[PDB]
Order: structure tokens, then sequence, then C-alpha cells
RNA sequence: GCAGUCAAGCGUUCAUAGCGACAUUGCUUUUUGAUUCUUCGAUGUCGGCUCUUCCUAUCAUACCGAAGCAGAAUUCGGUAAGCGUUGGAUUGUUCACCCACUAAUAGGGAACGUGAGCUGGGUUUAGACCGUCGUGAGACAGGUUAGUUUUACCCUACUGAUGAAUGUUACCGCAAUAGUAAUUGAACUUAGUACGAGAGGAACAGUUCAUUCGGAUAAUUGGUUUUUGCGGCUGUCUGAUCAGGCAUUGCCGCGAAGCUACCAUCCGCUGGAUUAUGGCUGAACGCCUCUAAGUCAGAAUCCAUGCUAGAACGCGGUGAUUUC
RNA sequence: CUCUUAAGGUAGCCAAAUGCCUCGUCAUCUAAUUAGUGACGCGCAUGAAUGGAUUAACGAGAUUCCCACUGUCCCUAUCUA
RNA sequence: GUGAACAGCCUCUAGUUGAUAGAAUAAUGUAGAUAAGGGAAGUCGGCAAAAUAGAUCCGUAACUUCGGGAUAAGGAUUGGC
RNA sequence: UUCAUCUAGACAGCCGGACGGUGGCCAUGGAAGUCGGAAUCCGCUAAGGAGUGUGUAACAACUCACCGGCCGAAUGAACUA
């Protein structure tokens, strides 16, 4: 019979199979289009997400009701120490699409990197690249050749860099190596640029800058096995049904006799790639610099880190984004950044933002003091001592 | 609602500088003038308010949009005044009209003012009193 | 509906009684509708400070009883959350008679009213006491 | 940007954290954060509550 | 139930704007009959609940064509099922009816979808009351009240999860194929303007919000508390004190972390080809004609862009590959 | 006055757990009532120990409403064994 | 012991420490809990749950077979010293 | 398939004319070819209905049959399957 009432359905289908993702690093799938008659520049940035906190700031939207008027709002904080060029990729356009043709690298590269080549680091004969990096034997034999060929071949260039992870709190000691395509212009300054960088770091005050719409990819945080209720968003059943409320009654009907891909089910829930687009840079920061949380209007020395530091990541000592909301993906995970592949005009975008304060107090608490100076200048003095 | 609805009356008091009563083509006292009016109603439905009070005054002020050109109910409070044999005046109103919305040029301005008086004189001829 | 109006939490759904807070007679208002309110199955409608309801009088003066009437909501009582960080929320829940055009069948309102309210409703603002 | 004090304990109150009450009266009141809250409705009396400001000074603590 | 054909007539005037008699040709299988082919060593009956998908004879939303289309509003039709189609009072109801919001509250199918999915209000056992019937036992497609809703561990399907083999191992990628997504409204302003005698009264562009849906996220606010984390309280036991036990987590306040809420916040791309329809050039047919050749535009459409998985018998680049 | 059968439904009661028509009609209660209550009664097919009407108290009986209450619901989340 | 109490809760005498174990802490369950604002809108139906609860003092309606209805309703108070 | 027109100039297109008794008779509040009935004659003609439409309150004003100018070879109507 037909339905009765209508209603939408459950759940978005273009987010399936909802499995867990091949690598906890989302593939950064799609790169902008690339216009070369602009200096070569990378396109996206690997990063570390740390965690969140809150800002104020005037409000520039005219005609709202909150013009010139202060808004507070949430704010996720990507800690991205610079990243290491080791690697250059180019691939070919051919009948069945892009076709790596090659790969050179760097002539030595940290320990940390050579550490993703290895599942058991520790016992290994540490040997790999030790012979390739002959290839530099004289003058670069071999691997001038390779970038020549890159050169004559190649639609497109992709630039292998690699996270500095040792520069972070993490346990992690195993670096996140991944490929950037680089937008810069003729095939050929693209690939000059990558010799020029090997093992030469690249910061991120080069890639974005504030106010750059971005999008953020990363691996959704894992929930396990979920029943459907929670998973898919379908009514919890009345009180009174035998076998179960957390369920959906009708399968399906008894034709097509099968259970049809529509249907929720119950399954795993979280650790799915996904890729979020267009939030605003709202602060680029220095970790060579003091006074990160300073504004021109807080003014008072601080660094992004909060009281405590960062809830189960640490505390912020290199370069980061903070940007506008929230993204995919928990405290810790690695975090690729794109570029917008779009150009917004929404003046949504467009807006300059200007910090007038960001909440330092802690997040392991109930935070009441922004600095350990002005709990002292409220509390006084304690018999611990001072 | 903005429409006028009943005709209400407003007595106003008002002077003249000393060349310009010279030009007062009727004998005439003073400097100071007393002007009675009525502001009336153009809707056909209270045109009982307009020969209530054209039955009551001496002249008509007669107003024109210029844009609008003289309309239906121009015409007909007219031959309400010249039946009472009332002498009229008119001012062509609301030409900012014809600067902002029709971008009107000077000549095209002109024009627009000559066939409107020649529209009220039409008026005029066939009901004044011969 | 002199204004646009940024999103409130929702804390009257339909069969809430709220006080009537205007000396128009009416002791309560009972919402059963919440003008402006979209559909979802099962969902039902609701309404937050500054909102225009569908409401009856279940307690007050008979030549009001009986019959339905727009209310403007006053009071909330709900925590809800401005735009500039604060989560606010009334003693109680509050509402006075209004007609479609956002006039008011009161005369004056007691109580305080909410600046979301009041920026929403002239006709409002011009009989409220204390607002936010 | 003014930041405010709670209502209960004189506690500094920052942007967006806790939660403010419009009494019936029209006085505002203003909570740092939940537990300030809680105490209120319960109608603690904040000089008689150990580590709020108002009690403190009725003890002439730290000054 | 729905749709054509002829056109007397309605439409002041005028057959076909919108309608349409007397006739007559059809379609549909959510109606009810007619049959009795399958099932009586048994295919779980109504309705709701839940949820998915499909149909179009389209209620709304996109773009259009017609009008007895001035505006506003409405009607008729076209492409069109992309997307939505609701909250309640009475009833077991399907149906009905009314209140009320709404862009709209369209009709249907999937064993009159869906009972090892629920419910069990109705129907339809045995208990019992009434009314009419009956000599009686009892009967009623009359009323009424009580009345056990069973199994999955197997196969397949669906959801998620591993995995042998390919010389070994590791890293970075390609993209076949499959999936795909956003939705709709209001206020300001345009404008008391176009139009209109008046009454009334728009639209495109711009601005601010909002609804339904989606994917995440936890700074905040809120909820949860075995952090049995700190405090508080009763009873009893440890001779008192200190400090504890027991009271199935003894109870109360607060409670961080985690989990989480339109109860919380953030985010949801733009190129092309088309439909209908409007056109250009232009014959057929010395004219005309959007069409016959050729061609411009153009829709919530489709294809891509983007997003999701990645063929476990599709692929590339790359590293290191066992002294004894 | 009369016919069929002997009599011809009185006192009461009612769309009642008894009314086909029927979601009866009127009043009331609700924004809205096929529900409830009060009325009406040519009552398909009420009615006097096949007992009629009424009744305080009682009732794990059927039914309607109100206050309090609340995860029944909006609309779900969370903790324990 | 508490307490009106052979209630419940803790203890002395006496008896028992027996129910296959270990490690994990997904979905769905069964059993036990809590919940912002709203408060039956959920449903055939308030099913289930929630609210109430002892005792002292106060106050207590229609109706009634005068016995009741009654803990009606409904207020106040409660430790320690 | 049947019937028509054409080098004595058709069909098409364009272009000129489309008159005079006459506002023809009965009507009509008005009706001058053009709401409607009845009449359907004549004159002057290359031809022009007592009117094919549009129009008016009624005339006016355009329009068409009909005639002609132009061009120069074929073309028109009604049926069948
Ligand atoms: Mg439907
Ligand atoms: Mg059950
Ligand atoms: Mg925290
Ligand atoms: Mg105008
Ligand atoms: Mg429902
Ligand atoms: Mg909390
Ligand atoms: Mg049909
Ligand atoms: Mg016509
Ligand atoms: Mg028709
Ligand atoms: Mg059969
Ligand atoms: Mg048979
Ligand atoms: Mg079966
Ligand atoms: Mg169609
Ligand atoms: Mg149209
Ligand atoms: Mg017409
Ligand atoms: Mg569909
Ligand atoms: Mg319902
Ligand atoms: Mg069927
Ligand atoms: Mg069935
Ligand atoms: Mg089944
Ligand atoms: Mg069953
Ligand atoms: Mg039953
Ligand atoms: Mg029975
Ligand atoms: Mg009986
Ligand atoms: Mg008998
Ligand atoms: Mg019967
Ligand atoms: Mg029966
Ligand atoms: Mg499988
Ligand atoms: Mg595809
Ligand atoms: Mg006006
Ligand atoms: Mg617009
Ligand atoms: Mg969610
Ligand atoms: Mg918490
Ligand atoms: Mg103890
Ligand atoms: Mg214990
Ligand atoms: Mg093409
Ligand atoms: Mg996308
Ligand atoms: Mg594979
Ligand atoms: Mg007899
Ligand atoms: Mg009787
Ligand atoms: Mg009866
Ligand atoms: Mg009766
Ligand atoms: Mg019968
Ligand atoms: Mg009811
Ligand atoms: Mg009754
Ligand atoms: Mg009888
Ligand atoms: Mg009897
Ligand atoms: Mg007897
Ligand atoms: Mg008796
Ligand atoms: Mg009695
Ligand atoms: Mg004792
Ligand atoms: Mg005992
Ligand atoms: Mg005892
Ligand atoms: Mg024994
Ligand atoms: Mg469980
Ligand atoms: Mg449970
Ligand atoms: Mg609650
Ligand atoms: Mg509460
Ligand atoms: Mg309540
Ligand atoms: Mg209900
Ligand atoms: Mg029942
Ligand atoms: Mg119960
Ligand atoms: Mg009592
Ligand atoms: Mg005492
Ligand atoms: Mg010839
Ligand atoms: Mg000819
Ligand atoms: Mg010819
Ligand atoms: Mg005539
Ligand atoms: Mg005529
Ligand atoms: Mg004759
Ligand atoms: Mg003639
Ligand atoms: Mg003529
Ligand atoms: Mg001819």
């Amino acid at each position: 019979s037909h339905r009765k009432y209508e209603a939408p359905r459950h759940g978005h289908l273009g987010f399936l199979p909802r499995k867990r993702a091949a690598s906890i690093r989302a593939r950064v799938k799609a790169f902008p289009k690339d216009d070369r008659s602009k200096p070569v520049a990378l396109t996206s940035f690997l990063g570390y997400k740390a965690g969140m906190t809150t800002i104020v700031r005037d409000l520039d939207r005219p005609g709202s009701k909150f013009h010139k008027r202060e808004v507070v709002e949430a704010v996720t904080v990507v800690d991205t120490p610079p990243v290491v060029v080791v690697g250059v990729v180019g691939y070919v356009e051919t009948p069945r699409g892009l076709r790596s043709l090659t790969t050179v690298w760097a002539e030595h590269l940290s320990d940390e990197v050579k550490r993703r080549f290895y599942k058991n680091w520790y016992k290994s004969k540490k040997k790999a690249f030790t012979k390739y990096s002959a290839k530099y034997a004289q003058d670069g034999a071999g691997i001038e050749r390779e970038l020549a060929r890159i050169k004559k071949y190649a639609s497109v260039v992709r630039v292998l860099v690699h996270t500095q992870i040792r520069k972070t709190p993490l346990a992690q000691k195993k670096a996140h190596l991944a490929e950037i395509q680089l937008n810069g212009g003729s095939i050929s300054e693209k690939v000059d640029w990558a010799r020029e960088h090997f093992e030469k770091t690249v910061a991120v005050d080069s890639v974005f800058e504030q106010n750059e719409m971005i999008d953020a990819i990363a691996v959704t945080k894992g929930h396990g096995f979920e029943g459907v209720t929670h998973r898919w968003g379908t009514k919890k059943l009345p009180r009174k049904t035998h076998r179960g409320l957390r369920k959906v009654a009708c399968i399906g009907a008894w034709h097509p006799a099968h259970v049809m891909w529509s249907v929720a089910r119950a399954g795993q829930r979280g650790y799915h790639s996904r890729t979020s687009i267009n939030h605003k840079i709202y602060r680029v920061g220095k970790g060579d610099d003091e006074a990160n949380g300073a504004t021109s209007f807080d003014r008072t020395k601080k660094t992004i880190t909060p009281m405590g530091g960062f809830v189960h990541y640490g505390e912020i000592k290199n370069d980061f984004i903070m940007v506008k909301g929230c993204i995919p993906g928990n405290r810790k995970r690695i975090v690729t950044l794109r570029k917008s592949l779009y150009t917004n005009t929404s003046r949504k975008a467009l807006e300059e933002v200007s910090l007038k304060w960001i909440d330092t107090a802690s997040k392991f608490g109930k935070g009441r003091f922004q600095t350990p100076a002005e709990k002292h200048a409220f509390m006084g003095t304690l018999k611990k001592d001072l | 609602r903005g429409i006028t609805i009943k005709s209400t009356a407003i007595s106003l008091y008002s002077e003249m500088s000393d060349e310009d009563v010279k030009e007062i083509k009727q004998k005439t006292d003073g400097n100071s003038f007393l002007i009675n009016l009525i502001d009336s109603p153009g809707h056909v439905d209270f045109s009982s308010e307009v020969t209530a009070a054209l039955r009551v005054t001496d002249g008509a002020l007669v107003v024109v949009d210029t844009i609008e050109g003289v309309c239906v109910q121009t015409e007909t409070v007219l031959r309400q005044a010249l039946g009472e044999r009332i002498k009229p005046v008119v001012v062509i109103n609301k030409v900012d009209r014809a600067l902002l919305e029709l971008q009107v040029s000077k000549e095209d301005l002109y024009q627009t003012f000559a066939r409107t008086v020649e529209s009220v004189n039409v008026i005029v001829s066939t009901y004044a009193d011969e | 509906a002199q204004g646009t109006k940024f999103r409130i939490s929702l804390g009257l759904p339909v069969g809430a009684i709220m006080n009537c807070a205007d000396n128009s007679g009416a002791r309560n208002l009972y919402i059963i509708a919440v003008k402006g309110s979209g559909s979802r199955l099962n969902r039902l409608p609701a309404a937050s400070l500054g909102d225009m309801v569908m409401a009856t009088v279940k307690k007050g003066k008979p030549e009001l009883r009986k019959k339905v009437m727009p209310a403007i909501v006053v009071r909330q009582a709900k925590s809800w959350r401005r735009r500039d960080g604060v989560f606010l929320y009334f003693e109680d829940n509050a509402g006075v008679i209004a007609n479609p055009k956002g006039e008011m069948k009161g005369s004056a309102i007691t109580g305080p009213v909410g600046k979301e309210c009041a920026d929403l409703w002239p006709r409002v603002a011009s009989n409220s006491g204390v607002v936010v | 940007m003014k930041v405010e004090i709670d209502s209960f304990s004189g506690a500094k109150i920052y942007p967006g954290r806790g939660t403010l009450f419009v009494r019936g009266d029209s006085k505002i009141f203003r909570f740092q954060n939940s537990k300030s809250a809680s105490l209120f409705k319960q109608r603690k009396n904040p000089r008689r509550i150990a580590w709020t400001v108002l009690f403190r000074k009725h003890h002439k603590k730290g000054i």
C-alpha cells in the first residue's frame, strides 16, 4: 500500500558505504584548478588537530542586526609546524587517466620520515634509501635525467612533503608523508621549485593567509558498531515494542524480496573520510612569535595554548592555523587542509576579520582565569607557598 | 490611509511684498491677505464634499500630476467648478517624478507642460460660463 | 512582522500554557499553533520569544474565552543563546494577545520583555517596560 | 567587551561562559558556571558559602 | 475511477477563454461485482505505528505556453515524480468531519507493502449483560464487557568486519564501476512604483534571516555521573576518637573527563548539454513559415565539477629485499 | 364504536451496557468531540420480582472530565549490572 | 539496635560462603537509573512511569440508610543541643 | 479519385479601384452594407454583395469578396487509402 504520511528519507546516500576509511589520512581527492600564470605554490598543507577555543570579534555585516556589535564564535586550532619537501612526482594525461611517471627524492631524509616505511623501525637495519641516495654521487647523474623526464612529459607535478612530527607533543615519531599538487606555472618552474626545496621546509604563511576560505579533509571520529537509531537518525520505537526500540520496524516490503541498499542497518559509525568545505581562516599563528593569544584589543602577552594545555593534546609551540568553527576529526589526528576549489564571493567570505579576544581559560574544567598571572592577582597568596 | 475623505477648512494669514500687490488687477487694500482654504478629496465617492466646498469658495487651485497628466477626475471636478462659476488657476505638481522616473529632458519636459495646459483649457472652454 | 528575526531556541510547543502578561483580561494563553512553522512527521510545532502564536485563553474573562486569537511570546523560560554568546532565560513563559497586523489588544505589558521580541514588534515595544 | 562578575560568587565571567537569569522583578543575575547557578537556585546564601568573594569580605580574609 | 471525438447550447454579444447536451470511441485495476484457476497434512485476518522504494492521472516548488491574462488574484495547458506534502479534537477505524499551521497540506502501488517488526483498539472461540427472535436448546452480516500474539544459531538478501593465492615486504597514488543532495519560506528594499477611473497593487537585481533535509563537531551552554572525585545525612556494626564497613551504586548537593542536543556550534561546489517553450536564417509553396537542412537561447532535468567507496581475479610510480 | 388473537404498555425510564435509521435533535464541555454529561421521545425492538425506578457505602469492574504528576510524546542523550 | 512493629535496614549465637570460569566493555537487548524547556500534544486508552506517602497540630464539601462520606479536600511543623 | 483555372496571362505575392439610386423595406431608444427579420431590384460599369470582416451609441473610418496593374508557367479545390 502507499505510505500513509510522507516524510524525508533518513540519512544521505552519497556518503556510502558507511565503512572505515582505507587510512586515517583522508585522501585529498581533488586539487584546485591550476592557474599557471601565478607563482609556484602549494595547494594543500598537512596539519594536526589540537583542540578548540572561543573568540570574540566585531562584526562587519551591514544590514544585519549584529553589525558593529561583538560576536563570540567557536574555533578549531590546527598545529601546523612547517613541512619539509622530500620528493617530486609527475603525472601524465593518458586515455585511462593520470599516470605517475616517476618519483625523485631529496638526497637525505629525516629518520622520522624514513619511519613511514617501516612497521618495526626499532629492530630494522634502517637501509631504506641508502642506495637510492648514491645517484647524487658526482653531480646528480641519474636524478637530473628524471627531472628532465618530468619536464618533457607530465601534465601535472606533485611534491611530496612530510610533517615534522617530532615538533609536536604526540607520542608518534613516525611522520605523515603526502603529495601536494604544485599549482605553479610551466611544468618546469614547478619542478625547479621542487629541486630547490629538497629537505628545505615550507612554512604555512607561504600557503594560507587570514580570511582565506579553506576546506578540511580528515577522517571522522570513529565510534564503533552503531545501532540504526543513532547511526541513521531513525525514530526510536514506542515503549511497548517487544524485541527492541533502537530499530527500524519494516526492513522492507515483501517485494523486492530483498533488503535493499537504501534501508538503515546497524553497523559502523564514524571513521569516514570527510571533505568539509568553506572554513574561514581567522588567524595564522607563528610559533616563532610570542603572544599568539594576543590581539590588538587584548594585548596581554600569552600563547594560543590554554591553561593546563589543550586537553588530550598538549601545547602549541609551532605555526598554527585557527579556522572558524569545527572540522571533521578528533584531537591528534592528521588533517589535510586544502585551498578552496572555487572562488567564493559570498561576502560571508571576503569579510576581513579581526580578533578582539581569544579565550584561553582552562578547557579541563570551568576555567575561570586567562593566565596564571590573573589567577594570583585574583586569589592572593596560598599556603603551599606563594 | 493617506486619502482626504472629508474636505476640511483652514484660514491662512500671509503677507505680500509691496511691489506684488501693485500687479493686483482689482481694487485691493493693504499688503496682508487672508486665504480661506479648503483641502478637497479626489475620489469620486467624495465628490459631494467638493460641491460642498465649491459652493462656499470663489476660486479654485487645480493640481495636475505632471507625469500622470490631467486625469478623469481632474475633468469632473473642473465641471464642478465652472458650473458654480469659479475662476481656476493651475499648479502642475509632482515634477521631481519627471526628472527621476522618466529621465526627462528640458524639451521633453516643456512640451509635457504645453499639452497639459492645452488639455485643461479644452476643459475650461467647453464648460466655462459663456 | 515588522522586521527580520534571528533564530532562538524553541521552548513553547503546542499545548504549552503561558501567563498572559497584558491587562487584556486574560490570565493565560494556551498555544495551539505557531505562525511560520514548517512541517515534519510527528514534530510538534513550537514557539520561542517574539514568535506569533495562535492561542486560546483557558483562564480569564468570558469575553475572551472559547475563541482563537493571535498572541506574541514576550518571555520564554527556556535557555536560549543570543549571538553575543549569552545563554539566558526568564523566570516564566508569557505572551500578550495581539491582532494579525501586529498591534496589541492589550494596553500595557507587565514584567520584563525580551530584546528580540521588542525589535520585531513596535506596537509591542510601545507598551513594554524593562526590555532585555 | 566588558567582562562581568558572577552574581553569587563575584567570579569573573568571560564572554560566552556561564548563564544569565532575568528574575521576575527584572533583576539580572549572572553565573559563571553551573555550580554557582545551582546553589543560588537552592536559595543558598553566598555570605555563608566559603569560597565566594562576598564571604571573604564578611570575614575580612585576604585583605 | 480517469481521458477523448462531433458541437446543439452556456459564456449579453461569440460553439470550442473556461465549459458543454443528444450521441459515441477509449483507458485504468487504490472501487464493488462476476468467475472459482492456485492454496483447506494451514501463504498469520482490520487499522495504526515504523521504514524503504516505485507510479503520475502534479497539490507545492523550477521554466514555460493560453485566458472572458490591466494590476493583484485565479483558471486552462506543457516539460517535469528532482524535492516536499504536516500538528491536532471525535472514531478501532480504512473512510469521514472539523480546528490549525503551511509553499502545499496531490492520488496511488510494492501479497488491499510491512505481526519470527510492534500493537492488539476492531473482527472472530470458549465467560457474561441487554434488545428483538425462538416452546426450547439456542440465533442475530444488532449492542456491550473480559479475554496467553510462540522460534532464527541455518541459506540467501541487506549492513558493517576479516581473508588464502599473484615472487616477498613497504610507501605514495591512479580511477573503472557504483552511489550522490540539498530544500523551501519570510522580512527589508525595488514601491505605495509599473498597471489602474478608483479600490487596490507586483517583478528582476541587492540585503538580512528563516524552514525541511544533510555531514560533522564539543570552545561554549545544557543533560548524563561508578571519577563512587569532594562534601553532606540517616540507621547500624568496628569499645570512644581517628578512620572505616554494611544498607544490591543507602540517600542528598556539587561534580571534571567522556559520551551527547536545532537543548549546542560549524559546513553543504559550479561548468556544460538539454526538455518545454520562445527565436534566427530558410525552403518546401515567386509569398509565409522556429524546421524540412542548418541554428540562438532555455527548467527544481541530465552529464560532468565536487563528495563517498575503490574492482578484494583493474592499474601506475616508488623504497628496501636475508653473507654467518 | 370496532377488529385480530385475552388484554392493548399504566407508574416510571431512555439513542441507556437496550435506538435499525444514527455521528438522532437541542443544550453543554473543547480552537476543533462518531467521545462525555443534561435534555427531548410513535421507543427498529424500554417498562414493572422474566422485577421497574431510585439509591448512601463498597469496587484490581466499563466510561468522561479536572488538579498534581511525569521520557507517553516532541526527541532524543546518558550512566550501571 | 532503629522503629508502632515477627516491616525494612545493620549486628551477636548458629550456619553458609554453594550455583562453570578468565579477558574484553560493540550493536540489540533484559534489569536498574536520570533528564534542559514543554507537560498527554504520544496512545484504542495516561499502558508504563512520575508525583503522594510517616507523625504532630490545624482545617475539612456534595450527599447520606445519620452509621458514614474522611487520611475528603487542604495548610503548618519534623535535626542537633 | 472527381471537378475546375491557365500564354485570350491563371495560383501566389505586391499594388490601384471596391461605386451610384440609397440612411433600400418592416421594425429599433438608437441599427446609415456590417444586433435582427423580410427583400436580393436597378443603374453606371474593367468590376464593386442592397454586403466579407474590423469598427461606431448611430454614421464615420479601415477590410474583403469583385475588377484591374505587376509578373510569366503552370496552378487550385474536394475526396480516397
Ligand atoms: Mg504519497
Ligand atoms: Mg509486548
Ligand atoms: Mg571541557
Ligand atoms: Mg500612480
Ligand atoms: Mg504521528
Ligand atoms: Mg554540566
Ligand atoms: Mg483509477
Ligand atoms: Mg469568442
Ligand atoms: Mg473542451
Ligand atoms: Mg478463490
Ligand atoms: Mg479451484
Ligand atoms: Mg510467511
Ligand atoms: Mg504528466
Ligand atoms: Mg503564462
Ligand atoms: Mg473578450
Ligand atoms: Mg525520488
Ligand atoms: Mg494522534
Ligand atoms: Mg489491490
Ligand atoms: Mg496485507
Ligand atoms: Mg513478515
Ligand atoms: Mg506475532
Ligand atoms: Mg480485544
Ligand atoms: Mg465471547
Ligand atoms: Mg428487561
Ligand atoms: Mg420468549
Ligand atoms: Mg440485525
Ligand atoms: Mg453479538
Ligand atoms: Mg555481506
Ligand atoms: Mg560516476
Ligand atoms: Mg492608495
Ligand atoms: Mg529578488
Ligand atoms: Mg548528529
Ligand atoms: Mg559533562
Ligand atoms: Mg556510618
Ligand atoms: Mg556504601
Ligand atoms: Mg552537442
Ligand atoms: Mg560537495
Ligand atoms: Mg584492489
Ligand atoms: Mg384478539
Ligand atoms: Mg410510557
Ligand atoms: Mg430509547
Ligand atoms: Mg429513546
Ligand atoms: Mg436490524
Ligand atoms: Mg477526549
Ligand atoms: Mg444521554
Ligand atoms: Mg417488548
Ligand atoms: Mg417487555
Ligand atoms: Mg406484574
Ligand atoms: Mg427493587
Ligand atoms: Mg434509596
Ligand atoms: Mg523503641
Ligand atoms: Mg526481620
Ligand atoms: Mg525487626
Ligand atoms: Mg542446614
Ligand atoms: Mg544496554
Ligand atoms: Mg530499561
Ligand atoms: Mg523533562
Ligand atoms: Mg524541569
Ligand atoms: Mg504543569
Ligand atoms: Mg489525544
Ligand atoms: Mg482498553
Ligand atoms: Mg500505572
Ligand atoms: Mg490530607
Ligand atoms: Mg526544633
Ligand atoms: Mg499554359
Ligand atoms: Mg488574380
Ligand atoms: Mg493571381
Ligand atoms: Mg442593420
Ligand atoms: Mg452595425
Ligand atoms: Mg425585385
Ligand atoms: Mg448599395
Ligand atoms: Mg462605409
Ligand atoms: Mg480570388
